[PDB]
RNA sequence: ACCUCGAUGUCGACUCAUCUCAUCCUCGAGCUGAAGCAGGUUCGAAGGGUUCGGCUGUUCGCCGAUUAAAGAGAUACGUG
RNA sequence: UACUAAGUGGAAAAGGAUGUGAAAGUGCUAAAACAGCAAGGAUGUUGGCUUAGAAGCAGCCAUCGUUUAAAGAGUGCGUAA
């Protein structure tokens, strides 16, 4: 209902404040098994891949005061990939894993309370 | 909905002047002509790229009639600016077709020789002697071809024989 | 990808290979190689059926269940779930989940703890 | 073509429609055409 | 075929079926029931026909009431005989049932297959059916 | 037991047929446990056609040989 | 002032139907509704008896659990399986 929502709403947006590192993914053409295969290849708390709505991710963006996230969640495939303190590894990982993918896109992300363009991802491994 | 669906057209080549009863639609292609039935329960307004047709009531064939037109605009607006193309696979063991002048003849299994004549403003290629390719401006009428090349012989559900349409699938069949 | 059955011991036969283009008098010895470790068992292998014909072949573990009627010292379970025959303690079923670890997708191991209760409600066996 | 006093869905992809003021039952499977519903 | 052991009179008067609901009026055993809505004469015939096909598409542990009974009989006369020489011998016997007497009831088993069991218990009877709840 | 007992001739056969469709053949189509040939069922359709004999008063019926078929009925169980 | 589209009116039942109008409730929805389209739609495993065989889709022993957004001992087709 509308409290659970707004309890949602509340503790991703928490989360994203605490948080220190961000990456937006999008869900086509790859299996449930390589989707278990990625979950323990991290293994790590810190990182963390999740499906998130992609209202609620904007609405959690405005409750923590960033800006220019916005073109990144507009008619766009939307996944979090929250990293605490050390993010580049999993950035790493993850541009690894698409590589070894059949096909993918790629959206800007949020690290550092700074911005970034797709070739800006490229760099960022 | 159908009727309250934009029609968000390019005003390169494509006009389209609207009359009592008369539309007409140019562009790429040759100009195709709709006809409007008398009394028509639903006005169209001609904005910067943006035609929107509304009604005046709440009648059951007024809501059938403001679909029905606006997909027949919309399907007009497709085929002049890019046409209508049907794929049909005809196969067997000594099928084959081949289009002289105005006439497609056609010798699939039959004694009499088998002759089609193609209507105006529809032409059809046969790169392949089990294919045919029917393009047109108009949707019906490359349609109303196919089905009409298709009735010589229907496939039958127990081998692949026939005039088949392109990625269609038939149900099998064995009959030991 | 074929999922197929191969014995251990014997894996040379196996027509269905042949239809995709395998080479499969070559990659007889590759099938015999690495599975001298588990002699007699039975194990099947999962085939990357592609036209690259680089095939890469993954051993895979033989079907759980059998270890729990090992385990519990009777050689068929109860045709009735209500009936109860079989007992299973901690050490037991965790001895199970190592060994089931390899081929198991779960991220903990008392995930595989449950996969032990899960499978024993099945047979019925009581989780002791 | 079935014709029976009574129509009604064989299996779950069956579809009553209505032609020319007549009900009839169309669907993949043509075994299960109905009519005179 | 369900028939009273024994009875004092042989040959009976017919009992009207019109008027209202006399009697098994409301679902008390069940909860789910089948009303009529037409008073009709269904004989015992009709009953086994629909107890079975009621039966049948039950299931393990399904319970059932049924609630008429063909107290009353009916004669007919031999063919091709004449008016007079008095009343025919008994030949069937008929359940009296009017317009809201709950026929059958069930129990103990989903939802989802009672209105279905009901549903044909309902089509081999001439009655036109209804289904009915019973009351909290 | 309503008309007819101050009279409505009742079976079968012959001649002439007419009408209905719940269609036997011919015509069109859907499904098939419809490969082809030959079938089964249903739908549409009454324009035409729908055999000759043995036994019996026979209708009916069995049998013989053909035919694309040897239809079901009504008309005072049509017609003195 | 409404209703009917059937010439219903201007003859009929058991039964069947997204015909249409009126009313009374209840679920979601611009924190996005429904349909459609684009993706994924899992692992132990193909669980085990059982069956020549079934192991996502023969009868069963029942009618598992994790990862996860989701996934069913599966929705059918279908495969000897
Ligand atoms: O009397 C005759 N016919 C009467 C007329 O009242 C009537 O038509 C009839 C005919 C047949 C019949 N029968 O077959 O028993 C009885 C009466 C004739 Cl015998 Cl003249
Ligand atoms: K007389
Ligand atoms: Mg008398
Ligand atoms: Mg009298
Ligand atoms: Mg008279
Ligand atoms: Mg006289
Ligand atoms: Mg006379
Ligand atoms: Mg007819
Ligand atoms: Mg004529
Ligand atoms: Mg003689
Ligand atoms: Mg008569
Ligand atoms: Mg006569
Ligand atoms: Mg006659
Ligand atoms: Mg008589
Ligand atoms: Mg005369
Ligand atoms: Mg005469
Ligand atoms: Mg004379
Ligand atoms: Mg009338
Ligand atoms: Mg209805
Ligand atoms: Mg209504
Ligand atoms: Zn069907």
């Amino acid at each position: 209902a509308k409290k659970d929502k707004a309890q949602q709403v509340a503790d991703v947006s928490h989360l994203l404040s605490t948080s220190a590192g961000f990456v937006i993914f999008d869900y086509t053409s790859m299996s449930a098994i390589e989707a278990t295969s990625i979950r323990k290849k991290l293994f790590k708390n810190g990182s963390k891949i999740k499906v998130i709505k992609n209202n609620i991710l904007r609405r959690a963006l405005k409750a923590g005061k960033f800006e220019g996230i916005d073109e990144t969640a507009i008619k766009g495939k939307l996944a979090v990939a929250v990293g605490v303190n050390e993010i580049v590894e999993t950035l790493k990982a993850v541009d690894g894993v698409v590589k070894a993918k059949e096909a993918m896109n790629f959206v800007c992300g949020y690290f550092d309370n700074r911005a970034f363009n797709s070739a800006d991802l490229e760099k960022i491994a | 909905k159908i009727g309250n669906r934009t029609i968000t057209l390019d005003p390169a080549k494509v006009n389209l002047n609207f009359q009592k009863d008369h539309i007409a639609v140019k562009g790429p292609l040759g100009q195709i002509e709709l006809k409007l039935p008398p009394n028509l329960p639903l006005k169209f307004e001609l904005k910067d790229n943006n035609l929107q047709i509304t009604r005046n009531n709440e009648l059951k064939q007024s809501k059938i009639f403001h679909g029905t037109y606006n997909a027949l605009i919309t399907n007009a607006i497709i085929g002049v600016t890019q046409g209508f193309e049907k794929k049909l696979r005809l196969v067997g063991v000594g099928y084959r077709a081949n289009v002289e002048g105005e006439t497609l003849n056609l010798q699939l299994g039959y004694s009499h020789p088998i002759k089609e004549k193609i209507p105006k403003g529809l032409t059809v290629k046969v790169e392949k002697n089990t294919e045919i390719t029917i393009s047109g401006i108009s949707k019906e009428l490359v349609g109303q071809f196919a089905t009409e090349v298709r009735k010589w012989r229907k496939p039958e559900p127990y081998k692949g024989k026939g005039v088949l349409y392109f990625d269609e699938v038939i149900v099998r069949k064995a009959g030991k | 990808i074929a999922k197929i059955n191969l014995l251990g011991g014997q894996a040379k036969p196996g027509p269905a290979l042949a239809s995709v283009g395998i080479n499969m008098g070559e990659f007889t010895k590759q099938f015999n190689e690495k599975t001298k470790d588990k002699q007699g068992e039975m194990i099947p292998c999962v085939i990357t059926a592609y036209n690259d014909k680089s095939f890469d072949f993954i051993l895979k573990t033989t079907p759980v269940s059998i270890l729990l009627k090992q385990a519990a010292k009777l050689e068929k379970g109860a045709k009735n779930a209500k009936t109860i025959v079989g007992k299973i303690t901690m050490a037991k079923a965790k001895e199970i989940a190592q060994y089931k670890l390899v081929d198991l997708n779960a991220n903990t191991v008392e995930a595989a703890l449950k996969m032990v209760l899960g499978t024993a409600k099945q047979m019925g066996i009581e989780v002791i | 073509m079935k014709v029976r006093a009574s129509v009604k869905p064989i299996c779950k992809d069956c579809k009553i429609i209505k032609r020319h003021q007549i009900v009839r039952v169309i669907c993949k499977t043509q075994k299960h055409k109905q009519r005179q519903g | 075929m369900l028939q009273p052991k024994r009875t004092k009179y042989r040959k009976p008067h017919n009992v009207s079926y019109e008027g209202k609901a006399k009697g098994n009026s409301y679902v008390a055993f069940g909860e789910y029931g089948l009303v009529a809505t037409k008073g009709n004469w269904i004989d015992a015939r009709a009953i086994e026909s629909a107890r079975i096909a009621i039966s049948k598409c039950l299931g393990k542990t399904g319970k059932m009431w049924i609630r008429i009974f063909p107290h009353m009989s009916k004669t007919k006369k031999p063919l091709e005989v004449r008016m007079g020489s008095g009343k025919g011998n008994p030949e069937f016997w008929v359940a009296v049932v009017k317009q809201g007497t709950v026929m059958f009831e069930v129990a103990n088993i989903p939802e989802s297959q009672m209105i279905k069991a009901l549903t044909r218990a309902g089509h081999k009877l001439p009655v036109t059916w209804k289904i009915l709840k019973r009351e909290e």
